[PDB]
């Protein structure tokens, strides 16, 4: 169900960054991770516009209660196979809003995620590292 | 005629293996220019192994036009191949045959813009008003300059007249010393319209940018999305292959049954030449416009130097 | 114009461009998964058949194919051209009848002289 | 072979109010029969005619001519261009009437409905086949007559009996000029045909044979979209039934309007005057037509009235060719656009009836005259969109079909002829392509309120549509053989005058 050429997106994944109420200080370590410094079109990743062209998610934020239709709205949409990456102490279970009437946490509880990466923010290789990682899971997943 | 369709299958997979290799030279360049490694030189054909991969999605507003225009689009490309000046003068050239060039190049986009704006949501619709605006409009300057340089080419003698096999009999540049003139003019309208074909540097406008960076084709999604990424990069190279054309054909002569081959890559070369300093550095080096200010630049700075150069040129036969 | 059997040619080269592009279509559903159905349209993704927390879609557009202003000195001209040909129709009999005896009257009088 | 085209639609005519007693529905598969052998006989006498020959014929003796040496009894005569228009009315009538079966059946008393539409392509034959003065204004009258009967047909609807009051009060004045010019150019030349008239013309010119002239044109002219005249069509195409406009804007424009003048004009009256002023004379109408018809073309709302001023913009171009095709005799130059505008009719024939019964079938599925309302009508009625995309794309003129070889010949003519009205040409030409591409946009986009619950007609409301797609488009993979094997000798005989009078002799 998973056929064969897909070896071929561990070699070109396409990403698209879903905000559902940060505090934008992820956001920043998403958009750095494509400067000149910590440079990551090498490998071939392309900050893309829509989700149906995208095939790894990117979420951030803890989850608001107004947004939380829309994560699950725009869960559909991307095609076959996609992973989930959730980035920061806040898909994790919140950080300093785990007690609120408004922020359902940790995201496992809405969508099926892959690789959590820890930290407030992660430093932008701690994400080329979570890339990686789940990429070669998705490899192996082939194979 | 069966010798006509060994040339059409062989030529297509020729220019197929090239244009892509071309764009991921383009964008390794874009990339050093500030700072950066960049991708391996073959990445498009990584993505679009990945595009043809996944699974594509129909909504469920949509018309039998959403699954058939990127077939039409790449077959009014595929039959555009066979009258193009590769180099040699082209298999199906007869006595018309320039006005076939301009009608097949103009009927692609109008069968992109009407996949496009043929499905649901009005972000489609928004972004295909846009498009036709700027297909109108980019259309009267070629016009003037292609007819009068097929004119004027014919009369010292040919026998098939304005056709595009009787472009590399004889050129603009023996004409005297007023053609010098009309020849840097028309350098500058034939660059400003193979940057606004293309839509690369000011006129980024119906692709990447639909309020913000939705584009036009926010909609297309599996293997419909590999088959138009690789129609534009087919007309990419077809266009730029009619400004070097008109502009200077020099080829060696060299008879024989491989002489073919070496004019093939001696017109390969100053395509790469020609895309070199259009696509990449004026990419680099300048944002977008506007749609308001990108109508009145084409009818008031690029459509009256046409007129000047067709005039001045008119005034030196 | 062109040709005496060249507008067969076009029609040869055509088809054998749709057979290559549809052979392209039939070997790619092969390898990769199939298609499925959703909708929503990728567009704005906050709503796709709701009601009301503010106003929202469906008001739909209409045949508006006009972006653009030409020196923005030719639409004037244009409205005040079709302005007085879109009134002229009235629609009263006598201007039918006093049309057609006039258009009689000017071929008459051309007629006698040259 | 050839009195069995007036016979046959005379027998289902007078016999149809006796049949109708059967009470079931033999009163449509008598009618359906008896229009399908007119097809028989006119591809007969389209080959006879193209074998070899002018034909001439006599009602009564073998010979027009008793003990004299001039006419006496009723002569028929029916070279090359007659023969077309036989062979091009007898196949729209065809599938015109096989197709009103499902169509115009919520209606009442349609008994009287079948023996009208017969008289249609009765008195439309006689035209063609005729070479009389007199005979022309009887068959130029039952065609009139029936066409004010079927426009008001559906009495009780608000604006039925509103477009039939427009047409009729100001047909039957215009179709008096004629019987006025009849009798005022009987008493001074004595004799009453169109071939030995042309004889008696030569002699002694007189006022009256100017005077005769000037209101003759003059009204044939209302019987056609001419530029001052044409608003009769446009307020009586929206109010009939779809399988009337079918077979009234391709047909009654361009036998009884046409036609008429370049029979007229080719034959009894030039061995005379001047055609050089006869050209300046209908070219000026055929430059206002252009831009008068397809210029509120584009301002429009409904979806009828749309093509009622696309039907009337098109009648330029045949002005345009056949006035350029006077001012220049025998040429290059005027004679490539004479067979110019012949083509153009038979073109414009198909593709106006394809665009027609598919607005039939969209205005009874949903009912509503209105195209900004209904929007993605190809969402759940896709074969019909596509019959409309080709119908669209062949009138403007796109190479693969057939629109295409049939005007480049009016652009070279114009364009060698003046380099003005080449620029005239190019500006109608224009404002087409802007109306049919508005309102295929409009028909592209997302499912409206009021489409969603519809479906496609049956088959015998589909099977026309077929067989009009493949001629258009089978006629369009050999445009430039078919323009000089039929086309250009067509056009060569129509002024060659000597051999029409020789061959009546
Ligand atoms: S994960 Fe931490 S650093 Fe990131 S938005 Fe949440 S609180 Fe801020």
């Amino acid at each position: 169900r998973i056929a064969q050429l897909c070896k071929f997106i561990g070699r070109s994944p396409w990403v698209f960054h879903v905000n559902s109420g940060s505090c934008n200080g992820c956001d920043i370590e998403i958009i750095a991770a494509l400067t000149p410094r910590y440079d990551a079109e090498r490998f071939g990743v392309k900050l893309v516009g829509s989700p149906r062209h995208a095939d790894i998610l990117l979420v951030t934020g803890p989850v608001t209660n107004q947004s939380l239709e829309r994560v699950k709205l725009v869960y559909e949409q991307t095609p076959d196979p996609k992973i989930v990456i959730a980035i920061g102490a806040c898909p994790t279970g919140g950080s300093v809003f785990y007690e609120s009437p408004f922020t359902n946490a940790p995201l496992d509880r809405i969508i099926p995620v892959d690789v959590f990466v820890p930290g407030c923010p992660p430093r932008p290789e701690a994400i080329l590292h979570g890339v990686v990682l789940a990429l070669e899971k998705l490899a192996k997943m082939i194979k | 005629i069966v010798y006509g369709v060994i040339g059409l299958i062989l030529i297509y997979i020729y220019v197929s293996v090239v244009s892509l290799l071309f764009s991921g030279i383009d964008r390794k360049l874009v990339a050093r220019m500030q700072r950066r490694i960049g991708p391996p030189i073959l990445q498009p054909f990584y993505d679009f192994l990945k595009l043809m991969s996944k699974e594509t999605i129909i909504p469920k507003t949509a018309n039998f036009m959403f699954k058939a225009a990127p077939i039409l689009m790449l077959a009014t490309v595929i039959a555009l191949l066979a009258y193009t000046p590769l180099g040699f003068p082209p298999i199906f050239g007869t006595k018309g045959d320039i006005i076939v060039f301009i009608y097949l190049l103009t009927l692609a986009d109008f069968f992109l813009v009407v996949g496009v704006m043929s499905s649901g949501s009005p972000y489609g619709r928004i972004g295909a008003a846009r498009g036709i605006a700027l297909l109108v409009s980019r259309e009267p300057a070629m016009m003037l300059g292609v007819f009068a340089v097929m004119w004027a080419i014919s009369k010292l003698g040919v026998e098939k007249p304005f056709s595009l096999s009787s472009l590399y009999e004889h050129t603009i540049w023996d004409f005297g010393p007023v053609a010098w003139v009309a020849g840097v003019v028309l350098i500058y309208v034939f660059m400003a319209w193979l940057a606004s074909e293309i839509e690369v540097g000011f006129f980024n406008i119906p692709e990447a940018e639909q309020e913000i960076a939705e584009g036009t084709l926010v909609e297309y999604s599996g293997r419909y999305l590999g088959i138009i990424k690789l129609a534009e990069s087919i007309k990419e190279f077809i266009a730029a292959s009619l400004v070097v054309a008109v502009l200077f054909p020099w080829q060696l002569n060299i008879p024989g049954v491989q002489g073919y081959l070496i004019n093939l890559l001696l017109h390969t070369l100053k395509v790469f030449i020609v895309l070199l300093v259009s696509k990449t550095i004026f990419r680099t080096i300048t944002g977008r416009l506007k749609i308001s200010q990108a109508v009145n630049l084409l009818w008031t700075r690029v459509f009256t130097a046409s007129v000047i150069g067709a005039l001045l040129l008119a005034l030196g036969v | 114009m062109f040709g005496y059997w060249d507008p067969l040619y076009f029609i040869i080269v055509f088809i054998i461009g749709l057979i290559l592009a549809y052979l392209l279509n039939l070997w790619a559903k092969k390898s990769g998964m199939g298609t499925r159905e959703v909708g929503e349209g990728t567009k704005i993704f906050i709503s796709g058949e709701d009601p009301e927390k503010v106003i929202p879609g469906f008001e739909h557009l209409e045949g508006y194919y006009t972006g653009r202003n030409t020196m923005w000195g030719l639409v004037n001209g244009v409205k005040k051209f079709f302005a007085t040909l879109k009134n002229d129709h009235t629609g009263l009999l006598p201007d039918y009848v006093s049309y057609l005896l006039m258009t009689t009257a000017f071929i008459l009088v051309i007629l006698l002289l040259r | 072979w050839l009195p069995f085209i007036i016979i046959i639609p005379l027998l289902g005519a007078f016999s149809m109010p006796i049949v109708s007693l059967l009470k079931g529905k033999a009163k449509e598969i008598w009618a359906s029969m008896i229009s399908f052998a007119t097809l028989i006989v006119g591809i007969q006498v389209f080959r006879e005619v193209w074998s070899k020959g002018t034909i001439v014929y006599t009602l009564g003796a073998p010979n027009p001519f008793g003990k004299a040496t001039f006419p006496i009894r009723i002569v028929w005569e029916v070279d090359k261009f007659g023969a077309l228009m036989v062979l091009i009315v007898t196949f729209v009538s065809f599938l015109a009437v096989i197709y009103s079966i499902e169509y115009m059946k919520h209606d009442t008393g349609l008994e009287k409905f079948y023996t009208l539409i017969l008289i249609l392509e009765l008195g439309m034959l006689g035209i063609a086949i005729t070479g009389d003065i007199f005979n022309f204004y009887v068959f130029l009258e039952i065609m009139s007559i029936a066409s004010y009967a079927l426009v008001a047909f559906r009495n009780d609807t608000w604006e039925g009996i509103e477009a039939g009051i427009k047409y009729m009060f100001a047909g039957s004045l215009a179709s008096s000029f004629v019987l006025l010019g009849i009798a005022l150019l009987y008493g001074q030349y004595g004799t009453l045909t169109m071939g030995y008239l042309a004889v008696k013309i030569a002699e002694n010119p007189t006022i009256v044979a100017k005077v005769a002239l000037a209101l003759f044109i003059g009204g044939l002219l209302f019987k056609s979209g001419a530029a001052p005249v044409h608003m009769w069509l446009a307020d009586a195409h929206p109010a009939a039934p779809s399988s009337i406009s079918a077979m009234l804007s391709g047909l009654v424009i361009k036998i009884g309007g046409i036609y008429a003048i370049a029979r007229i004009v080719f034959s009894i009256f030039s061995p005379t005057i001047n055609l050089g002023t006869i050209g300046w004379i209908i070219i000026i109408f055929a430059c206002i037509t252009l831009i008068v018809g397809n210029a509120m073309a584009v301002v429009q709302e409904d979806l009828k009235r749309l093509l009622a001023y696309s039907s009337v913009g098109q009648i330029g171009y045949i002005l345009l060719g056949l006035g350029i095709g006077m001012v220049a005799y025998g040429t290059r130059v005027g004679e490539i656009a004479l067979a110019g505008a012949i083509y153009h009719t038979v073109n414009h024939a198909l593709m106006k009836a394809l665009l027609f019964l598919v607005a039939g079938a969209v205005i009874h599925e949903i009912g509503t005259r209105n195209m900004n309302e209904l929007s993605g009508l190809a969402k759940t009625m896709p074969k019909t969109t596509f019959a409309f995309l080709i119908g669209a794309a062949a009138i403007v003129g796109l190479p693969p079909l057939n629109g295409f070889a049939s005007k480049w010949l009016i652009y070279e003519s114009s364009a060698l002829f003046n380099p003005i009205l080449g620029a005239i040409a190019v500006i109608g030409t224009v404002f087409c392509t802007a109306a049919y591409v508005r309102a295929l946009f409009t028909f592209f986009g997302r499912p409206s309120e009021k489409v969603t619950n519809a479906r496609d007609p049956g088959i015998a409301m589909m099977l026309p549509m077929i067989i009009l797609v493949v001629t258009i488009i089978v006629m369009g993979f050999f445009p430039w053989q078919i323009s000089d094997r039929i086309m250009v000798p067509t056009a060569r005989a129509l002024w060659d005058v000597i051999d029409y009078i020789s061959s009546l002799m």
